C-alpha cells in the first residue's frame, strides 16, 4: 500500500479528528485505577 | 529442586519410629538432619512416599561413656560432636573429622547417625568409624542387633541395615590415653566430599607402634578399613620404610571413582598421601 | 462472620463476611472487582450499580450477606471471553459516553438491565431508565446515544436517531 | 556542605545497601502479581536427537496445570526460534531435534513451581539419537554430523559454495602477508595452543522473569533479569509484533549478572507467550543446574598463538588463529560486526609492527554463549593469549619475562597508539605501573628466592615449587563508537537524563543497568561534582524502559565509558543553562561568571554569586524570558573511542607437587582505569573479579563427555570459592585518564578477571617451567597439577 | 507547563506532560497534537500524566490551561523532534535541509518526491545511524511559558 | 496439608503446608519474606540461611513442616524495632560487604550466629565460619571486614 497524502493523514487520527478515546478501553471494563482501588501491604485506613 | 510429594511423620519414640517404618515399608525413609536425603529428594533420585522424622526422639541424641566405650546417639549433630569437650578428651579424632565435614549450616543439622547410615562413600564418618572399630546399634521390629562399622557397608547406598531398622547409636571403643590420631582430607573446597581422606589412630611405646588402625574415605564404593596397612605399621618406628609399606597396602585396596575430583589413579595415590600425612600427625600426637 | 456462597460474573464465590459489610465493599475490597465505585453516601448516584438476580442494584445499599446465593454481574463480567466488548461497552466508547469513567461501570451495568427491560427504548425512556445514575462529566447526552447505539447493535436495526 | 557533597573520588557508601541489608531489594522472584502462574521447562535428556513425539497429555491433565507449550504452539507466531545477538537464531522449544542436553522442549505452566515440576515429569519425549559432536576440533571433518538442519545443508568440506555445515563464521583481521613474512624470517618463533576452557558466569541469582500481558490494554509488562532492558524491549517488539510503547520492560534489582543476563533466553519468550495466551502473569525462574547448563557459557577458545621475535627479545609479530566453540546456536553476545568480539586486542600492551588474527566459530552439541563472565567481548581470551605467549616466548628466549615485557611495552608518548589489529589505545603509562608493581612485590628478590627453592627441590629438600605469575594487560571497554559498534543495529551509545526539582533535588536516569556495580551510588557522584549538589539529593534509576532514556545496557565495563560520560555531559548542559540563569539574575554577561563549586560568581566581584540551588529555584520561579523554565537535560553519548584501562598483576603461587595443591602466597593487582569515581567501589569490583579469575584459572569448568552429557554443571562440582579458598587481595593503582572521556574515567569492572586469569595461570606455568612442563592447560586444580608432576616423573 | 516526547527505535512514542487529566481526554488528545506534528499515528503514541517521578514538572490541570500550556509545549517539543528529524533526513538523503519538504509523515526532496524518509525511518536512523554531528535518539522536552492567556 | 505454628521474627505464624514445601519457599512464597534467597539447588550457597532455634540453617534443605514450633529469624528481623540497623547490617554497609545484595541476607544471618558462637573471631575463624555462604560479587575480603566491624560495635555496646 502506497497511501495517498490524505490517506496517510487520516490514519494519523491527529489534529481535528474525532479520535475515539484510548481511556475508554479500561474505563468501560472497570480497569481504571483510581485511588480507592489502590491496595498496599499493611495499608490502614 | 522440587521433591515429589510425601507424607510426614513425627514418631515420639524409637519404638514408634520402628513400628512406622516397618508398617509403611520400603517407601518410608527415616529423616534425620535431612542434609543428604532432602538433597536427593530435590533431584528426585529419592522419591519416598513417607518421611519419618526422628526429631522428637530424645533418646537418639547424646554422648556418654559406658564401660570402655563412648556411645553416641544417632541424632547427635556434627555441631554437637564438635562442641563436646568430653568427646574431645576421649576421641579427639571426631572433632577433627567433623570440622572437615560440610559447612556450619550443614553441621548444625547433619547427624552422626545419618552420616553413618547414609551409604554414600563420600561421607567422612564411615571410614572414621571403621578406623575406630565402632559398632552400630540397630533396632528394628525383631529387636536390637549390632553390626560392626567394618561390616556395615557394601556399596553406594547399600548397607547392612534391614527393613524397619533404625541406627540408634554408635558405640566407639575409647583408645588409650595419649593415643595418636588424625583425619587428613583432600578436597576441592569447603563442603566437598573427599578426593581421598584417611583416618588414623595409633599408639606408641618405646618408639614403636603398638597399635594402628586406618580408614580410607571416598576411594572405593564404600569406606574402607585398611587392615593390612595398619598391621604393617605395628612393631615399626613409623619410619619411611614402614609408611611405604602401609601406603602400598592401602592403595592396593582402593578402587576410586573417576569424577570431577580426578581420575581413579590420582585418587588412589591421594589415599596414600593422606594416609602418610595422617600417620605422621598421629605419630607426633602419640 | 457469615459464610456466603454466590456467583459473580459466572464464577462461584465462597466467602466469609461481617454482616455489616456493604456489598460494594465486599465486591471491591474482598473480591478485588474495583470497577464498581462509590460516589455517594445517600444512595443517589448509582456508581455502585451491579446486576444482581436480574435486577439493577445499588450495591452500597445492600449488605453482602443479603447477596448469599445470588448471581451478580459487575462491569468486569460484561466483555466477551474473546476480548470483544459488549454492545454497551462499545457504544459508550463510540458515542463518547464517558470522560472520567467513574460512573461508567454503574451506567453500563444499569443499561445492561435497561435494555433487557426494554430492548428498544425511546430517548425519554432511556433518560428515565437511567435516572438512578448520576454523571458529572457528560451531561448525559452522549450516554443516551451510547445506549441507543447498543440497542441498535443488539437489535440489528436502529430505532431513533 | 563540604561533608555532604560526596562527589567524585569519595568513598561514598552505597545507597543500595540500605534495602539490600534488610531484605528489601526487589529481585524478580520477589515479584508476586495477581493470578500469576509459574512456568518451567521439560528439558532434553539427549545432546543430539530427533524428537519423534512429545506426549503432553498427562501433564495437561494434571490438576493445576494451565498450559503445556511445545514448538507446535510457537511456530504459528514465528516464535519457535528467537534471534540472537550474534545474528543466528536459537530454538525456543525444540522442534524437529534437540541439539544440546537440557535444551528446552516444552514449557509447562502451572499454579506454582511445585505443580509445574510435577507436570514436567509427566511429559514423555521419544528421541531418536543422532551422532553427537562435542569436539570442536572435529566439527568440520567430512563426517561431522549435520547439527543445524534448520539453517544449513550438508556441506562436508571447506571449499563449497557454503561453509562446512558446522562452520559458523570465519573472521580475520590484520596484515596476513606482512605477518607471514615476518614469521618466515624471524630468528625465534614461539608457538603454543592455549585453550581457554569453558566456564560460566554463574551469578548467584539465576535467570528469570515475570511476564504479564494485560489483554485488556494490549500491553505487556516484563520483569526480568536483563542487563540491557531497552534492548530486550526492542527485540520483544520486533518478534512479538507488539509496539514498544506497549511493552514495559522492568529490570529491577538483579542478583548479579556477570554477563549471564545480557541476552534473551527461551524462558523469557515462553513466559511471554504463555502470558499472552493465558492473559495472566507467568513467572519463570530457573534452577542452578539449568542455569549452568543452558545459559551463556564463557570462553571455549582454542588459541594457536605465535610470537615472532629476535633473539634479544624484540617482538616482531603475532599470529593467532582461534577455534571458537559456540555450542549449538551462535548466541554469542557481541556488537554485530564483531563475531569474535574484540579478540583483536590480542597484541596487548606491546608495540609490535604487524599481526594477524583469524577466528573460526563452530557449532557443537552444547549450550550457547561465549561472551560472558567479564570477558569484555573476548578480551579475556585476547589477554590470556598474549600474556601466556609472552611467558612461553620468554622461556624460549631464556629471558626473564618481566624484562621481555619492559622491552616491548608501548611507551606513554606513543598514545594514542594504533595497534596492529586496528584499535587505537587512548592512554597508558605501562612502564611506570610495571615498575611500581615490581617494586612493591620485590620482584627481583622473588626470582632469587625462586631459584634457591628450585635448587632445593632438586636436592630433595622440598616438595613445594614457587611460581611468579605476571599479567600486564590492556583492556578495551566502553563499546562503543557508532561507526562500528551496534547491538542488532542499535548503535552502542548510552544515555542520561537529569532533572532538577524546584527545591534543588534531582532525579536522574541512565540507559545502563546495574547488577551490583553501584551505579545508584556512583552516577550521583558524577552529578554532585558537576553541579555542586549533594549526592544524597540525587536519585538514580535504571532499568524501567518506560522511564529511563534508551541505552544499551551494562556489559563490557561500558557503563562508566558511556552512561558515565552521558551523565557528565548532561550535567554540563544543566550547568550551562544555570550559567545563563545566573547571568540574567546578576545582570552580567555569562562570560563575566565563573563556577566555584556550587555557585556562579561574578569575576572580580566574588561577593555577587548565585548558588546552583538558587538557580534551580529561579528556573521555576523567575525563568529568564529568553529561556524555557525548568532545569534539566538529556545526553545520548556516542563515544569517540573505547577506553583502554590497564593493569599490572603479580601472583606468587606455591604448589605441592605431590598432591597438586596450589596455594596463592600473594596476589597484587594494580589497576589504572583513569579517573576513579569511587575508590571503595572499584576495590570491591577488583576483589570480586580477582576471585572469579582464581576460580576460572584454578578450578572452574563446564565439560561435556563423548555422549554430550554436560558434566560438572552444579555446585557439587563447579568451583566457586568460599571465603576459605579465596585469597586475600592486595590492590593498587595509578591514574592515567582517558583523554576523550568527559571526566577521564575508564571502565574497570572486568579488568580484574581479564588480567587475573593469566596472572594465575602464568604463576602455575611458571612454577613448573624449571621442570619443562610446557604449557599447562587450565584449570589448575589439584588432579591436573598432580598429572603434570606425574608426567614429569616427580612422584618416583 | 511541559511536555517530554521520546520516540523509540521502532517508531512508537512515550510522551508525558505536566498536566493531569480528570477525564478531559488528554491521553487521547495530546497524542493527536503529536501525531500531526510528527506524522506518527496517534495509536503509536502513549501519553502519561500524574507521576511526579516521571512526568516533566508542570502546574497541573485547572483553569482550562492544559491546551494553552501543555498543548503548546507538546507542539513545541514535537517541533524540536521534527527539526532533528529533518537534519537526519538531510543527512541520509544527501541534500540540504532547505531542499526538503514535509508531506504528512515524511520528508521528500523538493522536485524529487521519490527521494524521501518517513518519520518512522528517521526514528530508526537516529538510533541505528546517527549523523556524526547529532546525538543518537529522537526526543525532546519543552517547558512552555505562555506569552498571554487564550481568550475563547 | 499439615498445620504448623512457629515464630518468625518474633511474630506468631500459623499455616497449612504440604510436607514437601521447602522452608525457603514457605518463607518467601507464603510468608512473603523475600529477603532470603535461593542461589542453588544442591545446598551449597547459603543464600537461604535463616537463624532457626539458635542455628544457622539452609532453609532450602529443610521442609517447612520440620520448622513446626521453631523460632526463625530472617533478615527482615535483624533491624531494631525503631528501624536502627543491626551492627552487622551497618558493618556490611560501612565496609562495602555487598554489591548485588543477593547473598547478603544469608551472609548476615549466618554472621549473626557466628558472632554468637564466637564474639571475637579471628579472620581465619570468620572465613571458616562463613564457609557455607557463597558470594559472587565481593571476593569475601570486605565481608570479613564487615564482620570484624560488627564485632567491634557489638563488643562496645555493654
Ligand atoms: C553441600 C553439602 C556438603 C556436604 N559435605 C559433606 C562432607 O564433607 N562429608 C560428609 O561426611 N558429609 C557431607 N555432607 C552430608 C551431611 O554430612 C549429611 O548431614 C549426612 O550425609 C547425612 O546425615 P543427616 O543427619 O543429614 O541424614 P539424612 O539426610 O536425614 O539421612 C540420610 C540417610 O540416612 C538415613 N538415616 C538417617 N538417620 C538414620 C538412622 N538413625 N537410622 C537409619 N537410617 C537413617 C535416611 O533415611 C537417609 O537414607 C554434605 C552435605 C551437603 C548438603
Ligand atoms: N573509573 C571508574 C570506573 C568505575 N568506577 C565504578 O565502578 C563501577 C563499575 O563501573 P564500570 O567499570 O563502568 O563497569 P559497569 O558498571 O559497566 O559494570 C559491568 C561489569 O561489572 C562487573 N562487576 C560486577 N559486579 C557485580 N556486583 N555484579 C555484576 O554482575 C558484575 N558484572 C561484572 C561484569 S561481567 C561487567 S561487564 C561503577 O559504580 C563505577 O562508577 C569508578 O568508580 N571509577
Ligand atoms: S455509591 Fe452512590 S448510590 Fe451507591
Ligand atoms: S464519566 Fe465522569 S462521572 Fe460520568
Ligand atoms: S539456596 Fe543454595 S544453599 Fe539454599
Ligand atoms: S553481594 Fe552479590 S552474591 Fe554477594
Amino acid at each position: 500500500v502506497e497511501p495517498t497524502s490524505a490517506e496517510r493523514a487520516e490514519k494519523l487520527q491527529g489534529m481535528g479528528c474525532k479520535r475515539k478515546r484510548v481511556e475508554d478501553i479500561r474505563f468501560t471494563q472497570g480497569k481504571g485505577n483510581y485511588v480507592d482501588d489502590v491496595k498496599l501491604p499493611g495499608m490502614l485506613f | 529442586m522440587i521433591p515429589g510429594s510425601f507424607d510426614y511423620h513425627r514418631p515420639k519414640s524409637i519404638a514408634d519410629a520402628v513400628a512406622l517404618l516397618t508398617k509403611l515399608g520400603e517407601d518410608a525413609r527415616p529423616l534425620a538432619g535431612g542434609h543428604s536425603l532432602i538433597p536427593i529428594m530435590k533431584t528426585r533420585l529419592a522419591t519416598p512416599e513417607h518421611l519419618v522424622d526422628l526429631r522428637d526422639i530424645g533418646d537418639l541424641v547424646g554422648i556418654r561413656e559406658e564401660g570402655t566405650d563412648v556411645v553416641i546417639g544417632a541424632m547427635t549433630t556434627q555441631h554437637a560432636l564438635i562442641g563436646s569437650d568430653f568427646l574431645a578428651a576421649k576421641l579427639p579424632i571426631i572433632r577433627e573429622t567433623s570440622l572437615l565435614i560440610a559447612d556450619p549450616q550443614i553441621r548444625y543439622m547433619g547427624t552422626i547417625g545419618g552420616n553413618a547410615a547414609n551409604g554414600d562413600p563420600g561421607n567422612d564418618m564411615p571410614a572414621l568409624m571403621q578406623c575406630l572399630g565402632a559398632a552400630y546399634e540397630l533396632t528394628g521390629p525383631e529387636g536390637a542387633r549390632i553390626v560392626a562399622a567394618r561390616d556395615y557397608y557394601q556399596g553406594a547406598y547399600f548397607t547392612a541395615i534391614e527393613p524397619g531398622e533404625l541406627l540408634t547409636a554408635i558405640r566407639i571403643p575409647v583408645p588409650p590415653t595419649g593415643h595418636g590420631y588424625a583425619y587428613e582430607k583432600l578436597k576441592r573446597k569447603i563442603g566437598d566430599y573427599a578426593t581421598a581422606a584417611a583416618a588414623v589412630v595409633l599408639t606408641m611405646s618405646g618408639g614403636k607402634c603398638v597399635t594402628a588402625s586406618i580408614g580410607l574415605t571416598n576411594v572405593a564404593n564404600t569406606p574402607l578399613w585398611a587392615e593390612e596397612a595398619g598391621k604393617v605399621l605395628v612393631g615399626t618406628a613409623l619410619d619411611k620404610p614402614a609408611l611405604d609399606k602401609a601406603v602400598a597396602l592401602a592403595e592396593a585396596i582402593t578402587a576410586p571413582a573417576s569424577d570431577g575430583r580426578g581420575p581413579a589413579e590420582y585418587r588412589t595415590k591421594m589415599a596414600g598421601v593422606m594416609l602418610r600425612r595422617a600417620v605422621e600427625r598421629a605419630k607426633a600426637r602419640a | 462472620k457469615a459464610h456466603i456462597e454466590l456467583t459473580i460474573n459466572g464464577h462461584p464465590v465462597e466467602a466469609l463476611v461481617e454482616p455489616r459489610t456493604l456489598l460494594i465493599h465486599f465486591i471491591r475490597e474482598q473480591q478485588n472487582l474495583t470497577g464498581a465505585h462509590i460516589g455517594c453516601d445517600t444512595s443517589h448516584c448509582g456508581a455502585c450499580t451491579v446486576d444482581l438476580d436480574g435486577m439493577s442494584v445499588k450495591s452500597c445499599t445492600m449488605f453482602a450477606v443479603q447477596a448469599n446465593g445470588a448471581s451478580i454481574t459487575t462491569i468486569e463480567g460484561m466483555a466477551a471471553p474473546d476480548g470483544t466488548l459488549s454492545a454497551l461497552q462499545e457504544g459508550f466508547r463510540m458515542m463518547h459516553g464517558l470522560q472520567c469513567g467513574y460512573c461508567t461501570p454503574g451506567m453500563i451495568m444499569r443499561s445492561h438491565r435497561l435494555l433487557q427491560e426494554n430492548p428498544s427504548p425511546t430517548e425519554a425512556e432511556i433518560r428515565f431508565g437511567i435516572g438512578g445514575n448520576l454523571c458529572r462529566c457528560t451531561g448525559y447526552q452522549n450516554i443516551v446515544k451510547a445506549i441507543q447505539y447498543a440497542a441498535a447493535k443488539i437489535n440489528g436495526v436502529p430505532f431513533e436517531e | 556542605r563540604a561533608e555532604k557533597l560526596q562527589g567524585m573520588g569519595c568513598k561514598r557508601k552505597r545507597v543500595e545497601d540500605i534495602r539490600f541489608t534488610q531484605g528489601k531489594g526487589n529481585y524478580v522472584d520477589d515479584v508476586k502479581l495477581p493470578g500469576m502462574l509459574f512456568g518451567d521447562f521439560v528439558r532434553s535428556s539427549h545432546a543430539h536427537a530427533r524428537i519423534k513425539s512429545i506426549d503432553t497429555s498427562k501433564a495437561k491433565a494434571l490438576p493445576g496445570v494451565f498450559a503445556v507449550l511445545t514448538a507446535a504452539d510457537l511456530k504459528p507466531l514465528n516464535l519457535h526460534y528467537m534471534p540472537t545477538l550474534a545474528g543466528d537464531v536459537q530454538a525456543v522449544l525444540a522442534d524437529e531435534k534437540v541439539l544440546f542436553q537440557n535444551q528446552e522442549v516444552a514449557f509447562v505452566v502451572a499454579k506454582d513451581r511445585y505443580v509445574a515440576a510435577d507436570a514436567i515429569e509427566l511429559v514423555e519425549v521419544d528421541y531418536e539419537p543422532l551422532p553427537v559432536l562435542v569436539d570442536p576440533f572435529k566439527a568440520m571433518e567430512p563426517d561431522a554430523p549435520l547439527l543445524r538442519e534448520d539453517i544449513k545443508d550438508k556441506m562436508t568440506g571447506a571449499h563449497g559454495a557454503r561453509k562446512h555445515h558446522n562452520h559458523i563464521f570465519r573472521w580475520e583481521i590484520g596484515d596476513k602477508e606482512g605477518t607471514d613474512a615476518t614469521f618466515a624470517k624471524a630468528e625465534v618463533v614461539s608457538k603454543d595452543m592455549f585453550t581457554y576452557h569453558r566456564v560460566h558466569p554463574s551469578p548467584l541469582e539465576t535467570c528469570q522473569c515475570v511476564a504479564s500481558m494485560d489483554k485488556i490494554k494490549g500491553e505487556l509488562t516484563l520483569w526480568g533479569t536483563f542487563q540491557a532492558p531497552h534492548v530486550i524491549r526492542t527485540v520483544v517488539s520486533l518478534i512479538s509484533g507488539l509496539p514498544e510503547h506497549k511493552i514495559h520492560v522492568i529490570a529491577p534489582d538483579i542478583g548479579g549478572g556477570f554477563g549471564n543476563k545480557v541476552g534473551a533466553y527461551s524462558g523469557y519468550v515462553c513466559a511471554v507467550v504463555a502470558s499472552i495466551v493465558l492473559g495472566v502473569p507467568v513467572k519463570w525462574v530457573e534452577d542452578r543446574m539449568e542455569n549452568l547448563s543452558t545459559t551463556s557459557f564463557a570462553r571455549d577458545y582454542h588459541m594457536t598463538t605465535e610470537l615472532a621475535a629476535t633473539k634479544d627479545g624484540k617482538i616482531l609479530a603475532m599470529r593467532c588463529h582461534v577455534l571458537a566453540d559456540h555450542g549449538a546456536f551462535d548466541a554469542c553476545a557481541d556488537p554485530s560486526k564483531w563475531p569474535a568480539g574484540f579478540m583483536n586486542i590480542c597484541t596487548g600492551s606491546y608495540d609490535m609492527p604487524v599481526a594477524h588474527l583469524a577466528v573460526d566459530g563452530v557449532y557443537t552439541n552444547k549450550a550457547s554463549g561465549g561472551v560472558a563472565y567479564r570477558c569484555s567481548f573476548r578480551v579475556t581470551e585476547a589477554v590470556y593469549a598474549i600474556e601466556r605467549a609472552i611467558e612461553t616466548l620468554a622461556q624460549r628466549l631464556e629471558m626473564d619475562s618481566a624484562d621481555l615485557r619492559i622491552k616491548n611495552f608501548i611507551q606513554p608518548e606513543q598514545f594514542p597508539y594504533m595497534a596492529p589489529l586496528g584499535w587505537e589505545y587512548d592512554s597508558g603509562n605501562y612502564p611506570l605501573a610495571m615498575k611500581k608493581a615490581m617494586d612493591t612485590v620485590g620482584y627481583h628478590q622473588l626470582r632469587a628466592e625462586q631459584k634457591a627453592k628450585q635448587e632445593a627441590f632438586k636436592r630433595g629438600e622440598t616438595r613445594e615449587i614457587m611460581g611468579i605469575g605476571i599479567s600486564f594487560f590492556t583492556e578495551i571497554v566502553g563499546a562503543g563508537p557508532s561507526k562500528n559498534c551496534d547491538i542488532l543495529g542499535v548503535s552502542m551509545f548510552d544515555s542520561a537524563e537529569i532533572r532538577i526539582h524546584p527545591t534543588g533535588s534531582v532525579i536522574a536516569r541512565m540507559g545502563t543497568k546495574s547488577q551490583g556495580q553501584g551505579h545508584e551510588t556512583t552516577y550521583a557522584q558524577i552529578i554532585a561534582t558537576e553541579l555542586g549538589i549533594p549526592a544524597d539529593d540525587i536519585m538514580i534509576e535504571e532499568g524501567n524502559t518506560d522511564t529511563a532514556p534508551y541505552g544499551l545496557g551494562t556489559y563490557g565495563s561500558r557503563s562508566t565509558p558511556t552512561a558515565g560520560a552521558a551523565t557528565a555531559v548532561a550535567a554540563r548542559k544543566i550547568k550551562a543553562k544555570a550559567q545563563m540563569i545566573a547571568a540574567h539574575m546578576l545582570e552580567v554577561h555569562e562570560g563575566d561568571l565563573e563556577w566555584d563549586v556550587d555557585r556562579f560568581r561574578v569575576k572580580g566581584l566574588p561577593e555577587k554569586f548565585k548558588t546552583m540551588k538558587e538557580l534551580a529555584w529561579a528556573s521555576y520561579n523567575s525563568p529568564p524570558p529568553n529561556l524555557e523554565p525548568g532545569l534539566e537535560a538529556v545526553n545520548y553519548y556516542d563515544p569517540p573511542n573505547m577506553t583502554y584501562p590497564f593493569g599490572a598483576y603479580f601472583c606468587i603461587m606455591d604448589i605441592d607437587v605431590d598432591t597438586g595443591v596450589a596455594k596463592t602466597r600473594r596476589f597484587y593487582a594494580l589497576d589504572d582505569c583513569g579517573t576513579r569515581i569511587n575508590p571503595m567501589i572499584i576495590e570491591g569490583q577488583v576483589h570480586g573479579g580477582l576471585t572469579e579469575a582464581f576460580a576460572v584459572a584454578m578450578g572452574q569448568e563446564i565439560r561435556y563427555d563423548e555422549q554430550g552429557n554436560v558434566l560438572g554443571a552444579s555446585f557439587m562440582d563447579f568451583f566457586l570459592p568460599t571465603a576459605v579458598e579465596t585469597p586475600k587481595w592486595e590492590t593498587d593503582y595509578t591514574v592515567t585518564p582517558s583523554p576523550h572521556h568527559p571526566i577521564g574515567a575508564k571502565g574497570v569492572g572486568e579488568s580484574p578477571h581479564v588480567g587475573g586469569v593469566p596472572c594465575f595461570s602464568n604463576a602455575v606455568n611458571d612454577a613448573y617451567a624449571f621442570l619443562n612442563a610446557g604449557h599447562i592447560q587450565m584449570p589448575h586444580d589439584a588432579w591436573r597439577l598432580w598429572k603434570v608432576g606425574e608426567q614429569l616423573g616427580l612422584h618416583v
